[PDB]
C-alpha cells in the first residue's frame, strides 16, 4: 500500500521555525516530484510547491518563497518542509502529495500562536430518565477548554462508528476550543454495551478514556 | 522552467 | 498568477439524478502547443484531497464512470451523472499548466434528500463539571435535513441570549443528513439561581416545536 505519514505539525510561534517530514513507502519515491499543499481551517488548498527527484528544480508559492524551503532525502525515502519566520496566516494543515496529486498524506495542522497549549477536560453527557419511548437513546463527551486544535475522538477504541458524530470545535470567548462527540444508539440496546469516548489531546499529553453511564 | 507537469509520470498512480 | 472561479455551492442534486459543476480560468491552460493541465480533485471532509480528474477528461485510478470532464480553454465542466450519498464533498478544480499551480475555491456538492426531522436531546451539566464553576447544558438535534434549523434556550422560560454556541456536522456519507450541537453555557452561581432548562428546536420536518427539558437536581 502507497504510504505518506507526515509528522512535525503542533504549534509554534509567530516568527519561529518548523520542519516537517512526509515518509514515503509502497512506491519508488526516488523516482516521483513531490509536492506540498495547504489548507487553512474552514478554507481551500493552497499550493506551496514542489521539487523533483534529483533536487535540481524546485518551485515556490509566491506567498511562501523566501522563508519556506523544500528538500528532500532519497536514502530515507522522506520529503521536507523547512518553514521560517512563520505567521499566523500560515496556520493550516499541511499536506504532501506525489507527482500532481496522485496519492496524499493524511495531513499535519501547523498553528501559529502566541498561545499555551491547554489539555481538555473531558465531561461524560447523558440525558436524565425518560418516560415516554423513543427510537433512540443518545449519550457522549464534551472535550472543553483545550489548544491548539486537534483532539481526537474515538468510541470503544474505534469499535463503536455507527451512530456516531463527532462535533467541528467551536472556538469559545475564552480563546480555548471546545466540542461534544455523541453516539445514538437503538433505544432497546442501550444497555447491552459499554460507552467510553477516548480522547487524545497530543499538545498537552492527554490521553483519556472516560467512561459514560445513562 | 521545469515543472511536474510535464513530467513522465506526473498523473501515473504510484502504486 | 492564473485565477480559477468556481461557486461555493452546487444546487441540491436528488440521489440518482446529475450534477454539473463549472471553473473558469483567467487565462488558457492550453500548454505552449501541448496538453491542458486543468483536474478535477475531491475532497470529503477530515480527509485528504483525491485527485478525480487529469488533463480535462481522464479519470484516475478508482474513479468510477459517473465522473466525467469537459471544457477546453478556459472553461471546464465536471459532470457527476447518477449521484450517490458517498459523492458528498467539495471539488477543487485546478490548473498545473503554470507555476504556481493554482485551485478554485472549492464548489460543495448538497445532496437533496426527504425531509427529516431532528431527534433532539439534552443533556444536563455533570456532577464532574459543576465542582469546578462552571455549567455546561447541550442540546443535540440529530440527522435532520434540510441544514436550516432553529434552536432557542429558555432558562425558566426565560430566552437565553449570548451565551450558547453552535456546531453543525458536515452532511452525512450515508444518510445525507446533518447534525447541531448547541452550547449554553453559565456561571455554576447562574446555574444554580434556576429550576427548568429547555431547548426548544423548529425545523420544517416538525409541525410543531419541539421542546427537551430538565429540571436543575432531578437527575
Amino acid at each position: 500500500e502507497v504510504q505518506l505519514v507526515e509528522s512535525g505539525g503542533g504549534l509554534v510561534q509567530p516568527g519561529g521555525s518548523l520542519r516537517l517530514s512526509c515518509a514515503a513507502s509502497g512506491f519508488t519515491f526516488s523516482r516521483y516530484w513531490m509536492t506540498w499543499v495547504r489548507q487553512a481551517p474552514g478554507k481551500g488548498l493552497v499550493w506551496v510547491g514542489e521539487i523533483n527527484p534529483d533536487s535540481s528544480t524546485i518551485n515556490y508559492a509566491p506567498s511562501v518563497k523566501g522563508r519556506f524551503t523544500i528538500s528532500r532525502d532519497n536514502a530515507k525515502n522522506t520529503l521536507y518542509l523547512q518553514m521560517n519566520s512563520l505567521r499566523a496566516e500560515d496556520t493550516a494543515v499541511y499536506y504532501c502529495a506525489s507527482g500532481v496529486f496522485t496519492s496524499w498524506g493524511q495531513g499535519t495542522l501547523v498553528t501559529v500562536s502566541s498561545a499555551s497549549t491547554k489539555g481538555p477536560s473531558v465531561f461524560p453527557l447523558a440525558p436524565c430518565s425518560r418516560s415516554t419511548s423513543e427510537s433512540t437513546a443518545a449519550l457522549g463527551c464534551l472535550v472543553k477548554d483545550y489548544f491548539p486544535e486537534p483532539v481526537t475522538v474515538s468510541w470503544n477504541s474505534g469499535a463503536l462508528t455507527s451512530g456516531v458524530h463527532t462535533f467541528p470545535a467551536v472556538l469559545q470567548s475564552s480563546g480555548l476550543y471546545s466540542l461534544s462527540s455523541v453516539v445514538t444508539v437503538p433505544s432497546s440496546s442501550l444497555g447491552t454495551k459499554t460507552y467510553t469516548c477516548n480522547v487524545d489531546h497530543k499538545p498537552s499529553n492527554t490521553k483519556v478514556d472516560k467512561r459514560v453511564e445513562s | 522552467h521545469k515543472i511536474g507537469s510535464l513530467a513522465e509520470n506526473a498523473f501515473s498512480d504510484p502504486a | 498568477d492564473i485565477v480559477m472561479t468556481q461557486t461555493p455551492l452546487s444546487s441540491p442534486v436528488t440521489l440518482g439524478q446529475p450534477a454539473s459543476i463549472s471553473c473558469r480560468s483567467s487565462q488558457s491552460l492550453v500548454h505552449r502547443q501541448g496538453n491542458t493541465y486543468f483536474h478535477w480533485l475531491q475532497q470529503r471532509p477530515g480527509q485528504p484531497p483525491r485527485l478525480l480528474i487529469y488533463k480535462v477528461s481522464n479519470r484516475f485510478s478508482g474513479v468510477p464512470d459517473r465522473f466525467s470532464g469537459s471544457g477546453a480553454g478556459t472553461d471546464f465542466t465536471l459532470k457527476i451523472s447518477r449521484v450517490e450519498a458517498e459523492d458528498v464533498g467539495v471539488y477543487y478544480c485546478s490548473q498545473s499548466t503554470h507555476v504556481p499551480y493554482t485551485f478554485g475555491q472549492g464548489t460543495k456538492l448538497e445532496i437533496k434528500r426527504t425531509v427529516a426531522a431532528p431527534s433532539v436531546f439534552i443533556f444536563p451539566p455533570s456532577d464532574e463539571q459543576l465542582k469546578s464553576g462552571t455549567a455546561s447544558v447541550v442540546c443535540l438535534l440529530n440527522n435532520f435535513y434540510p441544514r436550516e434549523a432553529k434552536v432557542q434556550w429558555k432558562v425558566d422560560n426565560a430566552l437565553q441570549s449570548c451565551n450558547s454556541q453552535e456546531s453543525v456536522t458536515e452532511q452525512d456519507s450515508k444518510d445525507s443528513t446533518y447534525s447541531l450541537s448547541s452550547t449554553l453555557t453559565l456561571s455554576k452561581a447562574d446555574y444554580e439561581k434556576h429550576k427548568v432548562y429547555a431547548c426548544e428546536v423548529t425545523h420544517q420536518g416538525l409541525s410543531s416545536p419541539v421542546t427537551k427539558s430538565f429540571n436543575r437536581g432531578e437527575c
